[PDB]
RNA sequence: UAGACGGUGAGAGCCCGGUACGCGAAAACCCGGCACCUGCCUAGUAUCAAUUCCCGAGUAGCAGCGGGCCCGUGGAAUCCGCUGUGAAUCCGCCGGGACCACCCGGUAAGCCUAAAUACUCCUCGAUGACCGAUAGCGGAUUAGUACCGUGAGGGAAUGGUGAAAAGUACCCCGGGAGGGGAGUGAAAGAGUACCUGAAACCGUGUGCCUACAAUCCGUCAGAGCCUCCUUUUCCUCUCCGGAGGAGGGUGGUGAUGGCGUGCCUUUUGAAGAAUGAGCCUGCGAGUCAGGGACAUGUCGCAAGGUUAACCCGUGUGGGGUAGCCGCAGCGAAAGCGAGUCUGAAUAGGGCGACCCACACGCGCAUACGCGCGUGUGAAUAGUGGCGUGUUCUGGACCCGAA
RNA sequence: AUGCCGUGGUGUAAAGCGUGGCAGUGAGACGGCGGGGGAUAAGCUCCGUACGUCGAAAGGGAAACAGCCCAGAUCGCCGGC
RNA sequence: CGCGGCACAUCCACCUUGUGGUGGGUGUGGGUAGGGGAGCGUCCCUCAUUCAGCGAAGCCACCGGGUGACCGGUGGUGGA
């Protein structure tokens, strides 16, 4: 019978704690800093170069702009159709979401890269070039 | 959970105090004062362990120098005579002879004299 | 795999069949001690403080001049070197809870009641004490004869208020509900008694 | 609470798809009459950060 | 249905107060039910017409200077304040980030609205991997007291006999204070200076060394005394024990010989005539919060992983899919997508994707392979807990100014 | 003359290189050699040097003596060179 | 250099032929700032087990022990 005094976990799982400051035996008396600096007693911030101007200020912005109304639409590969459905049938935006193809209440959209050899109906948003050439040379239909 | 400290604190005190006994001064007394001498005194201890192999060498070579030259040898001619008979009696019990002993002392002269070379200073 | 059902002060009714996938799973060692140690840090009140140097009572001003007196310099009378200023780096309120997944809770329970399904150490009883007024004498007597060590689990339902009332002050008596199953209390107990109606229940909540 | 991104180094860098930095290149925003057509298209592009300021950018970007 | 907690001459469910569980309210106050009482309604409704009147004024709009919004006057809308100008009542008017036109939403300049939320001087009931007299409140004790300051203000220190006071009757030295003998008690090795009674510091007794020697005060070599133990042949008082002596061995001392420049911080370098420390006991410095950030150890599940607020439970348990990270990238972007941006380019490059160690058929080639079907079933991978190292925002390792 | 870059042999465990976690240091001193500034003065000043020791190195020698000569303390020994 | 103890690294043979021990060569082990690894001691909580008015903790003395922080035994004082 498994006790509450035979759990022990993972060998590696709970390490010790170093304690600095507690004697010359271990990190002594300037617990790791050594300096008389502001080092020594603070803490230098990153965006701070010396004085010379910094890595965040000589060099140029990336140009343009974000695009304020980018639609996005989430992308299944058809050689994800071939895996997922190795029997062929109809193909939605809602049988990609529960096969985990694809996330929730977004745009699916159909890609073309990899192997078709199901005989598949899928229905998708905005299917690709190369994707209807690999679906409908395998006897399907792509709808919007 | 607060913890009070003297438990632990004395642990170390009192091995420094009795390790103290017999110093003069603060340095039986008081647990500052007497952990400065503990650091003296193991060094001390450590430099004279290494150091008195070369005091007691230092005490049988004038020993043995004291009964060469009763025999009217002197140290320089009685280790080289006793390297070349191939004797090696090392100097502690070479020293003790020449108390305890002093005719087979004598009997040692003579085999590190004999089995030396007839002119000393010639090229060998 | 099989545990055969008693009755107070008479002999088998029954038989209730543990499913495999709930009472034989292989005891993960590693998994059960972060569980329950992720349960007894959410049992920590956590009610601990101190004052700090700008907490304690006074303290305001600097207390006489820096220069010319031979004493040191001291900027305040609650300064932590001081007797009675704040104490540095202590103690704080805290909430000492953890958040352990689901699925790492409901595996070191099942891996638990695994190990005492295969010690023959899993009871089923119909009931406690056959009437409806309580009695401590004839549950603790039952109990006997069931078991014979210290600690002593009993899984029964909520509804059931006449038989928890005869075993509360019992010495190593502990006393839940089938919905509050967890690994510190089935690996304290030796033994583990589930009512009849109490062991449909863990049953049919996870298929 | 939470940590804030350095806005100027989220508006001079960016992530490409494998975890790789890059940044644009300086000297070319004006004066460019007796620049050479050869050091203007040096600095055109992007370029990946310096094995000695990757740490340093990243900490700025997170 | 009582094994919660405490008290009693030491660890009490069965000794006491109580706990589980039940009963109990003259009167006063609060909550609720019903009467009395108080108030409202009992004339409009439906259809048609489209001419008239009304739909909150020094208001909205506009302009000047400001305030606040992610927005620091900017191309600057929405909202609010002062000055000037100053409308219209539905074919009216405002808003949808200058503005115009179409369209969609909405009726400003009158007022009142419970619940969800914030807090605890104070009242009851509970609790603590919180403190236990330099801690916890400043305050267990005359505590905001004594004391300091003209004032506003500042602001302490002090707890423990014993189970029971049984608190030492009586005699003795003494002016008393205090003690010795008796007596109390289990114990005065508990005596109102009181449980335990450490260190600094101060005496008394005793063993050894010390008054011709230049000493970081110790260390190694080392004689002589002193003490206490025991092999060893006597004393055979002899069964003994030590009576003594020779020998060995513990503990104390240390005549005398060598070596030896205190601890700390700061420094190119200090025993330093650089800085800090009179001594002892006590206190006094990398902590904690966050689904933070980067990296790693480890555990769970895995093309998935995980919930947050909240809801339900005597809990640490069970629900909860909103979200987040992964799932395809390139580009300033529209976009296109195993590719994509630059370009006139089927040029070259930037970023990204892409497995022959293995048999096959196979256009071919000395071979290895270039290419393609299929496994020998190429080896992948993320996410969420918990440890640790760093780091960010906060007082952020602690102490210190003018 | 040396020093430097390349290459082919031979020798050498704790050499090198890439990529991440955590640093510390960025006031040096002296002696050898080669030079500038100084009066070829300085325990002067500023350089160079797969040059040294100190820093951070105790032990032995130089009477004493961070830097000079010999030599790198794992611990024990009343052993030898 | 000789003779014994300890530790680290690597090599070479075994055992569950690395989750690790045993055995044998060779090499190594001064050290500040700092990095990495492995631990002693004190206090609180849970689980198990065991001592305690036939004397716990705390204290003091003595005799021992371990590679270090330190630990154990006997006795004295003490009273949970
Ligand atoms: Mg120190
Ligand atoms: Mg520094
Ligand atoms: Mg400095
Ligand atoms: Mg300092
Ligand atoms: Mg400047
Ligand atoms: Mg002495
Ligand atoms: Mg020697
Ligand atoms: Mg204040
Ligand atoms: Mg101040
Ligand atoms: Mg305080
Ligand atoms: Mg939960
Ligand atoms: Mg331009
Ligand atoms: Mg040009
Ligand atoms: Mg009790
Ligand atoms: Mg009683
Ligand atoms: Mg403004
Ligand atoms: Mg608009
Ligand atoms: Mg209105
Ligand atoms: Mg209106
Ligand atoms: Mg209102
Ligand atoms: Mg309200
Ligand atoms: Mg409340
Ligand atoms: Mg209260
Ligand atoms: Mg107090
Ligand atoms: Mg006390
Ligand atoms: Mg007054
Ligand atoms: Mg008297
Ligand atoms: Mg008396
Ligand atoms: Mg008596
Ligand atoms: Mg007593
Ligand atoms: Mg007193
Ligand atoms: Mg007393
Ligand atoms: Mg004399
Ligand atoms: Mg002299
Ligand atoms: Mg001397
Ligand atoms: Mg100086
Ligand atoms: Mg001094
Ligand atoms: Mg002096
Ligand atoms: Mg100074
Ligand atoms: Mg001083
Ligand atoms: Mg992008
Ligand atoms: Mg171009
Ligand atoms: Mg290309
Ligand atoms: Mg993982
Ligand atoms: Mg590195
Ligand atoms: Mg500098
Ligand atoms: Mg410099
Ligand atoms: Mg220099
Ligand atoms: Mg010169
Ligand atoms: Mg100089
Ligand atoms: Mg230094
Ligand atoms: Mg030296
Ligand atoms: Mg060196
Ligand atoms: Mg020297
Ligand atoms: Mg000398
Ligand atoms: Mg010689
Ligand atoms: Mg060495
Ligand atoms: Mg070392
Ligand atoms: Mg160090
Ligand atoms: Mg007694
Ligand atoms: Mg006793
Ligand atoms: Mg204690
Ligand atoms: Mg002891
Ligand atoms: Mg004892
Ligand atoms: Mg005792």
């Amino acid at each position: 019978t498994l006790k509450l005094h035979d759990l022990r976990p993972a060998r590696g799982s709970k390490i010790a704690r170093t304690r600095v400051g507690r004697g010359d035996g271990s990190k002594g008396k300037t617990a790791g800093r050594g300096t008389k600096g502001t080092r020594a007693r603070k803490q230098v911030p990153v965006t701070f170069e010396g004085g010379q101007m910094p890595i965040h200020m000589r060099l140029p912005k990336l140009k343009g702009f974000r695009n304020r109304f980018r639609t996005e639409y989430e992308i299944v590969n058809v050689g994800d159709i071939n895996r997922l459905f190795p029997q062929g049938g109809a193909v939605g935006v809602d049988d990609l979401v529960a096969k985990g193809a694809v996330r929730k209440n977004a745009l699916v959209k159909v890609l073309g890269d990899g192997k078709l050899t199901a005989k598949v109906d899928v229905s998708a948003h905005k299917f690709s070039g190369s994707a209807r050439a690999k679906i409908t040379a395998a006897g399907g239909s792509a709808t919007e | 959970a607060r913890v009070k400290r003297a438990v632990n604190a004395h642990k170390k005190r009192r091995s420094i105090l009795k390790a103290s006994r017999g110093y003069r001064g603060q340095r039986s007394r008081l647990y500052r004062k007497a952990k400065e001498q503990q650091l003296h005194s193991l060094n001390y201890a450590y430099r004279d362990r290494r150091a008195r192999k070369g005091e007691f060498r230092k005490l049988w070579i004038a020993r043995i120098n004291a009964a060469a030259r009763l025999n009217d040898i002197t140290y320089n001619r009685l280790i080289q005579g006793l390297k070349a008979a191939g004797v090696e009696v090392d100097r502690k019990n070479l020293a003790d002879i020449a108390i305890s002993d002093p005719a087979a002392f004598t009997a040692l002269v003579d085999v590190a004299r004999a089995a030396l070379p007839e002119d000393v200073n010639a090229p060998s | 795999l099989k545990i055969d059902v008693k009755t107070p002060a008479g002999k088998v009714d029954g038989a209730i069949e543990l499913p495999a996938e709930l009472f034989d799973v292989p005891a993960n060692i590693a998994l059960m001690h972060q569980v329950v140690t992720a349960q007894r840090a959410a049992a920590r009140q956590g009610t601990h403080s101190t004052k700090t140097r700008g907490e304690v009572s006074g303290g305001g001003r600097k207390p006489y001049r820096q220069k010319g007196t031979g004493r040191a310099r001291q900027g305040s009378t609650r300064a932590p070197q001081f007797t009675g200023g704040g104490v540095v780096h202590g103690p704080k309120p805290r909430d000492y809870s953890q958040r352990t997944p689901k699925k790492m809770i409901a595996a070191a329970l099942r891996g638990a009641l695994s190990d005492r399904a295969r010690n023959g150490r899993i009871h089923a009883i119909t009931e406690l004490v056959e009437g409806q007024n309580p009695s401590t004498k004839s549950a603790r007597a039952f109990l006997a004869s069931l078991t014979e060590r210290k600690q002593v689990l009993v899984v029964i339902g909520r509804s059931d208020e006449a038989g928890a009332k005869s075993v509360r002050n019992l010495p190593g008596v502990h006393i839940l509900a089938p919905d509050q199953l967890n690994t510190y209390d089935v690996l304290r107990a030796d033994d583990v008694v589930f009512s009849v109606e109490a062991l449909n229940a863990y049953i049919a909540a996870n298929t | 609470p939470k940590a804030k991104t350095h806005s100027g180094a989220s508006k001079r860098f960016r992530r490409t798809g494998t975890g790789k930095i890059v940044r644009q290149k300086a000297n070319r925003r004006h004066l460019l009459e007796h620049k050479p057509s050869t050091r203007t298209r040096r600095l055109d592009g992007r370029t990946v950060v310096a094995a000695n300021d990757t740490k340093r950018v990243t900490s700025l970007l997170n």
